């Protein structure tokens, strides 16, 4: 409002000086130089000039004009090439990623948080909309307190159907409440592996965790920790709870765990490694040692029901049967979480 | 809360309200182009006007005919002036029919359809001056007249017609008015939302 | 069937066409709720079939969007063909094949309007999204002009406004990825759509006048004229030879300056920087018959670069024939640049990594003499430096086990791990 | 100023990449000089093509008894305005049946339209004179003659006849010939370079 | 040197491209609309467009011309607006205190050096 008014008023105040100046001509010449200008051809005078365009359809005849243009030259150039660019600057700066999310009956969303970065969604949504899953028709909803750059803008654009994304911070319970958090089926908190201070990492995912669960209890949380003293300091949030699917991956524990059950059977690490990322068959004509791995990594671990006619039998006869004549290779566990349990129990 | 439909309904508010600006300054700006014209026109007396001499002046002056696309044609006419009684002056004052005529030759009181033809625009101006030489004595015109500015210059029609006026000042209030119900139905929309919501 | 006007019918078919819909889905707003305060589904699948189409998802959805794009420039080109006739005439529909391809075209684009319309999430938003007001003041006065057998050419210019939707179709394509050349394509399809734009919208206020002038005081200026005009303002050159005359154009040509000149200075040095930065060492080396060559690396500045042609390139030794190759991730600078050129004939430079086996194959390690590895002697850390002359060594090794290796270490502990 | 003023791979892959960049760009400026010399031409061709072509024969000949001025040149830097005689003829044609002027070529009829001819501008009168009685002797005579062949556009000159056509079509199409073959050569420089780069990896594999 | 090759050059060959385009005018117009320009008029005229001042004293009038100075607009002002200021900051940066004390007879100094503030 300072440089609208004070823009506005210097030029329409020197559009009426001029106006007077050329309107009544140079009393030496005994005022007979005159020129007869409207106000408005005043105005739009000034505007040609401020800008330096400088038509020359119109333009000051006397020399008290031709005087003032000097001074009006020196000192409205300035104030148009200063002023101009910064009210634009302080117009038009539109967020364009308020607004909130509109869920639709049948179809669930899930919230992603955390570490939102080109490489992280584009791996993410690589392994979330795999077609190795089965009709997936929950929505993916951002949330991320950095403007997306342009190739980021593109990636969503690539997926317009199932993802959306909102500016904002999980730390303030209007933006969890702009994301439907209670209505969510889970919230999922991604990690920088490669910060400089893991402790500082963990502490600020721990801060998200304790903001989601405030907002709403029940909500399904699934976060990544670096280190495992401070996954022991997140089960003792008083909402946490482990028995209904708020899950904690620790990158230490289980990186540490793959490498330990390596020196008990090498390349144990590669399997279980290649069992949680979705990959298609992909085919190689060649005798080379890529068709046989290839094929190996094909597979993927998956949870199911079973009840129909396997409620009762012995877990390896069990075993035998899906492996034999269903050509799926059998629960390697299960009641309770027992692996491969043997003839009892 | 928040909801879904607020950045609609926002903009709605913002289209509003630029409607009402732009209603008003376009009322300003019609405002001050119209007013120079509005006052020279209607500053004009209206009269009873009989005429009362007629001569051409055995000079000639120049009009431009067109062909269409681009040609000059300039040809002589004879300039023919009629002078003509009036209620306010009550003497000898030179008519000149419409005001376009006065302002691109006021020594004439007529200038033809300029034609590629001299003996077209000739006849063309003896045909029309052998109606205002009869004229002499006749049942009065109705005719306009301005003594504050034009004491000697006597016109039989008026400087604009009264639609493209009205028609200036008529969309600037209708473009106010669709801003005001624009404002009007989003907060009403907006205010009986939330009491449906809390209501069901 | 001259001495009638009629362009009040074709702007009321686009203004009632905007503003009757838009309270037709408000009042529905109203009514809706308002019901309730008083007394997988089917619909979710023709959205979904229908924002898989609105998308290049399908075949179908790809051969769509290039037809959206195609005949966005088909519509504009009609548009510029009409520039040059009258700004109101009678046509007939079954003799002017121009009113028949315009027809198919916005034929086209209503169905389009209408699979965008079903694919929307929230329908308000949609009816006031920046295509959407396209489609309405371009839409409607083409099947206005086919029932009344004639032509305005009123807000036909808004057609130029569909340009900003290339950027989108060339995301949904695939063919854009790269952030410089949607940002490229971004910044073209702005200015040359605002540009286009603005010059219709002045062609349309200077060819008829101001209304309270009773329109006597226009200017027959060509739509092309004021497309120049408009650049010569935006450049601020503004030579005057054509300049607006009418008081609505002015008008106009004031909010055009205060826009449209920070619109340029802004876009033109931007275009020009994302354009034209062609790498000037990439390609590659090519060896010759019967003459050799070296490969050197590391630490390469104007003083090692100048030290070391001096003892290579001296007069004391015999006919040495062998050409030499500097790799270096940096651009030379001009120094560097003049001293590569007092060594055209003996002396070649390719921009690129030790560390990559691409840029390793550019400079043809697999037949060079030997490789050489220039170390920083003045580095602010001795074992960082030597860490790093070991990673090339690695590098150049494992590219090619049998190359000739020459390099400095600064600390001997870090001989022995070479070895 | 403007704003304040300032604020495998290869060896042979660059200059075939560079190759397809000039066959592109040829290719684009053949389609963008056709839509430029299109716009160009399209008044010119339409004012021209929507003559009439008529059999037309004399009907009247005469001076106007008044002089309209050329300008003649000596060659570098003269203005020369003299006088000269103005004669108008009128012609029968088989649209309109009726009195028309005649103008020989079009651009006579765009610098004065009120003669039928002007003459090649000269530094003396008696020439000009000589000049315009030596053309009128010939119109003069031919008063029902064989017909002339002449152009006519009922659409918008309906009193105005000419001997000449507005452009020669030889200038027309070389405008519409050279974007073409500049599109063809852009064609045939992307064609060679991607079979130059698609066979010569054939080639090093087999050898 | 890099700056002023190219500034000079392209300058000098737009001028001559635009001077052979308005002598020899639109070939539709069946080249009847040249203008009579010489080279050293196209050199001044394409200067005052580069710099933005546009007189309009001359300035090209057939087709052909405007249709390049449309062009030439869009990469000239962007050459001469980076140019400009940067060969005159190469330019004219004399060191004013180079140069050596000359000591006279029967006079003494002092040298002060250090901590200068
Ligand atoms: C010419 C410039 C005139 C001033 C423009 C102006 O103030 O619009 C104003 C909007 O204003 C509105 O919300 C209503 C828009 C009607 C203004 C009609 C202008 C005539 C612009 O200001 P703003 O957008 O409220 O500023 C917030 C900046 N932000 C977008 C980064 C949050
Ligand atoms: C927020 C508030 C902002 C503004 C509030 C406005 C306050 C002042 C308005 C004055 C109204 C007014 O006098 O109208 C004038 C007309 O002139 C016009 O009406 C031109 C339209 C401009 C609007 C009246 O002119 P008149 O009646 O012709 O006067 C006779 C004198 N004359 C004889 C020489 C003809
Ligand atoms: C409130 C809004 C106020 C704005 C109102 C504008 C009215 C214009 C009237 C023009 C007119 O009468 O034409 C005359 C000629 O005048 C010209 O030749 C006009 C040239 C363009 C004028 C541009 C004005 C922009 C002001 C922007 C100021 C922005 C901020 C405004 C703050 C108050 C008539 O010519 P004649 O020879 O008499 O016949
Ligand atoms: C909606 C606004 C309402 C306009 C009211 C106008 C009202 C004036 C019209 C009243 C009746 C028409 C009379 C016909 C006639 O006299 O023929 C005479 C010849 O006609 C022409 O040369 C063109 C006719 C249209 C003039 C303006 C068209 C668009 C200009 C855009 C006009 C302004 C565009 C932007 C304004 C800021
Ligand atoms: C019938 C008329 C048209 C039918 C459409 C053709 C087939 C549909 C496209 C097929 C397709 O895979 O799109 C490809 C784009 O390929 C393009 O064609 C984009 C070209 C840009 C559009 C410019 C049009 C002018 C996808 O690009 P990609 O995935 O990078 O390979
Ligand atoms: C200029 C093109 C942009 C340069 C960058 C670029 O396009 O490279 C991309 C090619 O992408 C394309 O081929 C898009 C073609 C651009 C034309 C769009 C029209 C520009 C607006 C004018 C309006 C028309 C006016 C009509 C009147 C390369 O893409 P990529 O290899 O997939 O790598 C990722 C991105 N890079
Ligand atoms: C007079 C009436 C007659 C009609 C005549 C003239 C009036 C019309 C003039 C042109 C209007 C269209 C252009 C426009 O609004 O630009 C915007 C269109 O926005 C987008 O491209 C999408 C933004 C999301 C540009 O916004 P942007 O692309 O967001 O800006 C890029 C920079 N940023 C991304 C850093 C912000
Ligand atoms: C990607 C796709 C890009 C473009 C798709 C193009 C689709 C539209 C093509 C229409 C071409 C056309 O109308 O020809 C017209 C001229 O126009 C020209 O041909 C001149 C060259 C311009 C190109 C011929 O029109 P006409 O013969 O005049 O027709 C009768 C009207 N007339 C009555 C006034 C006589
Ligand atoms: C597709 C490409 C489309 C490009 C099409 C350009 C062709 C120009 C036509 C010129 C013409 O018709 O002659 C007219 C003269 O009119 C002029 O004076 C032209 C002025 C220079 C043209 C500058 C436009 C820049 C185009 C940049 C546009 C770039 C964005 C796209 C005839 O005049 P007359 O009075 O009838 O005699
Ligand atoms: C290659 C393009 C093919 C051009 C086709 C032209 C075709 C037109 C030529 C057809 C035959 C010539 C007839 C001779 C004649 O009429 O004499 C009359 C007088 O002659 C002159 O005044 C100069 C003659 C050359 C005109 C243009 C020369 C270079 C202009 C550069 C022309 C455009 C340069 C850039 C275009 C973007
Ligand atoms: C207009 C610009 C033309 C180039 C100017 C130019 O290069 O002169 C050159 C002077 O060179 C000399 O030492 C003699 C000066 C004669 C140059 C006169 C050119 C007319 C400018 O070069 P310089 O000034 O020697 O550059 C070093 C700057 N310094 C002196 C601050 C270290
Ligand atoms: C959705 C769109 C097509 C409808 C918008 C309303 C339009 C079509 C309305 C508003 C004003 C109406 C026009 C005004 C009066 C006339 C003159 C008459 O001799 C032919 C019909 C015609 C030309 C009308 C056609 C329909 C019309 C143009
Ligand atoms: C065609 C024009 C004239 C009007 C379009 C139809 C309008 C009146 C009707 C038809 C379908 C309706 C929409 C369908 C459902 C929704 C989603 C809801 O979250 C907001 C309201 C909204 C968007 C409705 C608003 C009113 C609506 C848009
Ligand atoms: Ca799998
Ligand atoms: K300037
Ligand atoms: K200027
Ligand atoms: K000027
Ligand atoms: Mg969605
Ligand atoms: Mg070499």
């Amino acid at each position: 409002v300072n440089l609208l008014s004070i823009f506005i008023s210097t030029w329409l105040t020197a559009a009426g000086f001029i106006h007077l100046v050329e309107n009544s001509g140079d009393p030496w010449e005994n005022f007979q130089n005159n020129q007869a200008l409207t106000y408005w051809e005043c105005v739009y005078l000034l505007m040609v000039t401020m800008s330096t365009v400088g038509y020359g359809d119109v333009y000051a005849k006397t020399t008290l004009g031709r005087l003032f243009m000097v001074f009006f030259i020196l000192g409205g150039l300035a104030m148009f090439a200063s002023y101009v660019p910064e009210i634009i600057e302080l117009i038009g700066n539109r967020k364009k990623y308020g607004g909130s999310y509109s869920a639709v009956s049948g179809r669930k969303h899930i919230v992603v948080c955390g570490h939102i970065t080109l490489e992280s969604v584009s791996n993410f949504l690589k392994d979330f909309l795999h077609k190795d899953r089965d009709d997936v028709n929950v929505e993916i909803v951002f949330l991320h307190n950095i403007s997306p750059n342009l190739e980021l803008e593109a990636l969503f654009k690539r997926h317009f159907t199932q993802v959306e994304f909102y500016q904002g911070s999980v730390l303030n319970p209007h933006d969890l409440a702009r994301v439907k958090i209670e209505s969510a089926d889970a919230c999922l908190i991604l990690a920088n592996k490669y910060c400089a201070d893991p402790d500082a990492e963990d502490a600020s995912n721990i801060m998200r965790v304790i903001s989601i669960k405030n907002y709403h209890p029940k909500i399904r949380i699934i976060t990544q920790m670096l280190q495992y003293h401070n996954k022991a300091h997140l089960l003792n949030i008083p909402s946490w709870n482990w028995k209904e699917g708020d899950d904690a991956i620790c990158l230490a524990e289980l990186k540490l765990g793959f490498i330990a059950q390596s020196c008990l059977a090498q390349g144990l690490s590669t399997m279980l490694a290649n069992l949680f990322s979705m990959r298609s068959f992909i085919k190689i004509e060649e005798d080379t040692w890529q068709k046989y791995y290839l094929e190996g990594v094909s597979n993927e671990m998956y949870t199911e029901y079973l009840s129909s006619a396997f409620v009762g039998l012995s877990f390896p006869t069990v075993c035998e049967l899906c492996f034999v004549k269903l050509k799926l290779l059998m629960i390697a566990i299960e009641s309770r979480i027992l692996i491969n349990p043997g003839n009892h129990l | 809360t928040v909801t879904a439909l607020k950045a609609g309904e926002d903009k709605s508010i913002r289209l509003g309200l630029f409607l009402i600006i732009s209603g008003v300054v376009s009322l300003f700006i019609f405002g001050f182009c119209w007013l120079s014209p509005a006052l020279q026109d209607l500053q004009a007396t209206e009269a009873n006007c009989t005429v009362l001499s007629v001569q051409q002046i055995g000079e000639v002056f120049e009009c431009t005919f067109t062909c269409g696309a681009d040609c000059r044609g300039t040809s002589q006419y004879p300039c023919v002036q009629v002078y003509v009684n009036n209620s306010e002056s009550n003497s000898r004052a030179l008519l000149h029919s419409d005001e376009h005529q006065l302002l691109t030759n006021p020594k004439c009181s007529y200038i033809p359809p300029c034609k590629r033809e001299n003996q077209k625009n000739l006849e063309s101006v003896m045909n029309w001056q052998q109606y205002w030489k009869d004229e002499i004595g006749s049942q009065p015109f109705t005719c306009y007249f301005n003594q504050h500015q034009r004491p000697d210059d006597v016109l039989l029609h008026r400087t604009h017609d009264e639609i493209v006026l009205l028609h200036c000042f008529l969309w600037p209030l209708v473009t106010f008015v669709v801003g005001v119900l624009i404002v009007v139905l989003t907060i009403c929309a907006k205010s009986l939302a939330v009491k449906a919501e809390a209501m069901k | 069937s001259r001495g009638q006007r009629m362009w009040w019918a074709f702007l009321a078919s686009s203004m009632v066409t905007f503003f009757g819909g838009l309270f037709i889905i408000l009042l529905w707003r109203t009514l809706k709720y308002l019901w309730t305060v008083c007394c997988v589904g089917w619909m979710t699948s023709v959205k979904d079939w229908a924002g898989v189409m609105i998308s290049a998802q399908t075949l179908t959805g790809r051969v769509l969007v290039v037809l959206v794009f195609a005949l966005s420039i088909g519509a504009l080109v009609i548009y510029f063909i009409d520039s040059s006739n009258p700004i109101e005439s009678c046509q007939n529909f079954y003799k002017d094949f121009t009113l028949q391809i315009d027809m198919a075209f916005n034929v086209f684009f209503l169905l389009y309007f209408g699979l965008r319309f079903i694919a929307a999430n929230d329908k308000l938003w949609f009816w006031l999204e920046v295509n959407s007001v396209v489609d309405f003041f371009t839409v409607p006065p083409v099947f206005v002009s086919v029932y009344l057998n004639r032509s305005w050419l009123g807000l036909r210019f808004l057609r130029a406004l569909r340009l900003i939707q290339f950027s989108e179709i060339l995301q949904f394509l695939n063919i854009l990825k790269t952030s410089n050349s949607i940002k490229l394509v971004n910044l073209l399809s702005i200015f040359i759509s605002t540009w286009l734009t603005a010059a219709g919208f002045i062609h349309l206020v200077e060819n008829s006048g101001d209304p309270w002038e009773n329109f006597q005081n226009n200017q027959a200026l060509t739509y092309w004229e004021c497309v120049y005009l408009l650049m010569v303002t935006m450049s601020t050159v503004g030579y005057g030879d054509v300049y607006a005359k009418t008081t609505l154009g002015r008008l106009f040509m004031v909010f055009f300056i205060l826009g449209g000149l920070a619109m340029f200075a802004s876009y033109v040095p931007e275009i020009i920087e994302l354009i034209g930065n062609r790498k000037k060492y990439g390609g590659s080396y090519s060896a010759v018959s019967g003459r050799k060559h070296i490969v050197v690396c590391g630490h390469i500045t104007l003083e090692s670069v100048s030290n070391f042609l001096k003892d290579f390139l001296h007069k004391d030794r015999d006919d040495v024939n062998v050409e030499i190759v500097f790799l270096h991730n940096i651009s030379p600078n001009l120094e560097l640049e003049a001293l590569f050129k007092r060594h055209f004939t003996q002396v070649e430079f390719y921009q690129g990594s030790v560390l990559n086996p691409h840029d390793l194959a550019r400079v043809k390690i697999e037949s060079a003499d030997a490789c050489l590895i220039l170390a920083n002697k003045y580095c602010a850390d001795p074992d960082a430096e030597d860490a790093s002359n070991i990673m090339r060594v690695i590098s150049i090794k494992n590219y090619h086990p049998k190359i000739r290796i020459i390099t400095q270490m600064l600390q001997y502990h870090n001989k022995a791990h070479l070895l």
